[PDB]
């Protein structure tokens, strides 16, 4: 099948900064929109930023420009830069592979939407 | 399991399957978990892949398909085969009609395989049997055969086909096959959403890539004896068996006619008989000489657009494009008539900023007089868009094959010291950076 796996998530201080990575395992051709979610214990999952296939970025006005989106295309992974950090941005963070086109070259593939293990976070 | 498969198989159709693709289709159908579309070539086993399974479906399975031709020919065969299968068309007498319907509103009926159009399975004087078709749960597949009609980005678009994503939904317990031939990934991306497909939709795409066949570029501005250069590719591509001397044949493309004759005549001049094909010739003059290259009198053939492979050869061991085509799918359906016996061949492209220049004029020239007769079309962005990646095919360095596998929407292709890039990447990037030098010439 294909994985969705982050890391990067630890403890900081208030003003702190984080480097969040999910990793896209199995045989990607494009993922349509990967996008960055963060879960509060006991409140409402949050929609944080995202990217599509050819790298237009959006981010949420609760983060805008203290977090950063980007894809390394070559190693086929996705990073959030969270700078200036709080203690409201302390949650599980997790991406979303929306429309995540696979193949082999045995013409074998799938087509379908993957969520990430998620990775705890901590701002003091 | 497996075992209803190949007993259907050869009980009914009378085969194992052509490919081991199309057989993990099929199998992927029958178990019917998942939404599944095909992009195979002409090769019919795309039919096979909703048919067998549609007989092992213990209900019924509808098979949208855009016009009469496609349907007769495929229903006949189906009915050779003794099978329960109908169409519902506008080109069907009154009673034909109203005994089909009667039948579908039947419990059990007849049928086992309707094969509709969308203007059908559009008009309301089919909806109430569809319903009553579904709340029965007689509904087993629905299938979308042409599916590349859905999308604009296309070459055969109709708006019909956009009604069936409403159809599918309504459609909710059947599973939805989609299959065409020709589809870039944005056609796919269009056929998954327009279709409202649901995941995971499991995909088989034959690859375009063929292993055994080596392309290359080369750059006519950067060739001091052109003529030369093409004898020497011809050479030694052909005489894989020196001791019989000449073995094999090969094709050139051309653009213009005076580029064909001309070109025929210095290639047999330096000692590579070759013979012209151009629509300038007689009718006669054509089918003489294809047939010449067909027998191997002529080793080689020098042609424009209007080869149409009526008649394509097993041992094609080269193709020469001494103009760049109008398509990257242009290129690859040229350049494939190469290797189709598996056996190594040779696919080159002499690309020309003065040609990449003259056919854009062309391009856009042909685009107008379509846009004064018609309109603003998006498929008008798609014939200057299916261009410019054949110029970035040429003027970019990386895998030949990876390139076209990118346009088609195949995975990145093992090469395998299969192409110029792959082979030697230092030599391409001193041939780039010389057509810089070369840029004035
Ligand atoms: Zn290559």
């Amino acid at each position: 099948q294909v994985q969705l796996v982050e890391n990067g998530g630890g403890n900081v201080q208030a003003g702190g900064s984080l480097r969040l990575s999910c990793a896209a395992s199995g045989s990607i051709f494009s993922i349509n929109r990967m996008t960055w979610y963060r879960q509060a214990p006991g409140k409402e999952r949050e929609w944080v930023a995202a990217i599509t296939s050819g790298g237009s970025t959006n981010y949420a006005d609760s983060v805008k420009g203290r977090f950063t989106i980007s894809r390394d295309s070559a190693k086929g992974t996705v990073y959030l830069q969270m700078n200036s950090l709080k203690p409201e941005d302390t949650a599980v963070y997790y991406c979303e592979a929306y429309g995540t086109y696979t193949l082999a070259p045995t013409g074998e593939g799938e087509y379908d939407d993957y969520w990430g293990q998620g990775t705890q976070v901590t701002v003091s | 399991p497996e075992r209803r498969v190949r007993s259907t198989l050869k009980k009914v159709f009378g085969f194992s399957f052509k490919t081991p693709l199309q057989e993990s289709a099929t199998m992927a159908v029958v178990k019917g978990n998942k939404d599944v579309f095909v992009c195979m070539p002409t090769g019919a086993g795309k039919s096979l892949c909703y048919q067998l399974p549609a007989l092992l479906a213990k209900g019924i399975t509808i098979v949208v398909s855009p016009l009469i031709a496609l349907i007769q020919d495929q229903v006949d065969h189906l009915l050779t085969l003794k099978v329960r299968v109908s169409s519902l068309n506008s080109k069907l007498s009154a009673q034909e009609r109203k005994e089909l319907l009667a039948d579908l509103e039947r419990e059990k009926p007849q049928t086992k395989i309707l094969y509709i159009t969308p203007e059908m399975a559009a008009s309301s004087s089919f909806q109430p049997t569809l319903n009553s078709l579904v709340s029965r749960h007689l509904l087993s597949y629905l299938v979308v055969d042409e599916a590349h009609c859905v999308s604009q980005w296309g070459h055969d678009f109709r708006p019909d086909y956009l009604r069936l994503g409403a159809l599918r939904s309504r459609l909710g317990h059947a599973p939805c096959v989609a299959l065409t031939a020709t589809a870039t990934p944005q056609v796919q991306e269009d056929v998954f959403a327009a279709l409202h497909l649901k995941k995971p939709v499991a995909i088989f795409k034959t690859p375009c890539f063929r292993a055994n066949l080596f392309y290359d570029v080369q750059f006519k501005e950067l060739i001091s004896d052109p003529y030369g250069n093409l004898k020497d590719f011809c050479l030694k591509a052909l005489g894989q068996e020196a001791d019989k001397g000449l073995s094999g044949c090969g094709i050139v493309y051309c653009r213009t006619r005076e580029a064909c004759e001309q070109l025929a005549i210095e290639l047999s001049c330096r000692g590579v008989n070759a013979k012209a094909y151009h629509a300038g010739l007689k009718a006669s003059e054509r089918t003489l000489v294809q047939n010449d290259w067909m027998e191997e009198k002529v080793p080689v053939i020098v042609a424009t657009i209007s080869f149409g492979m009526g008649v394509d050869k097993a041992n094609v061991r080269f193709v020469a494009h001494w103009n760049i085509a109008k398509s990257m799918a242009g290129y690859y359906q040229e350049s494939g008539r190469a290797g189709r016996d598996g056996k190594p061949s040779w696919c080159r492209l002499y690309y020309s900023r003065n040609d990449r220049d003259q056919v854009s004029f062309l391009i856009r020239k042909e685009v107008a007089k379509l846009q004064e007769k018609r309109g603003n079309k998006a498929s008008d962005k798609a014939t200057i868009m299916a261009f410019d990646a054949l110029v970035t095919f040429c003027e970019e360095l990386g895998c030949r094959h990876a390139a076209i596998a990118k346009y088609f929407g195949d995975a990145l292709p093992a090469c395998a010291k299969g192409c110029d890039h792959c082979q030697n990447p230092t030599a391409v990037r001193r041939r780039l950076e010389a057509l810089e030098r070369s840029s004035s010439w």
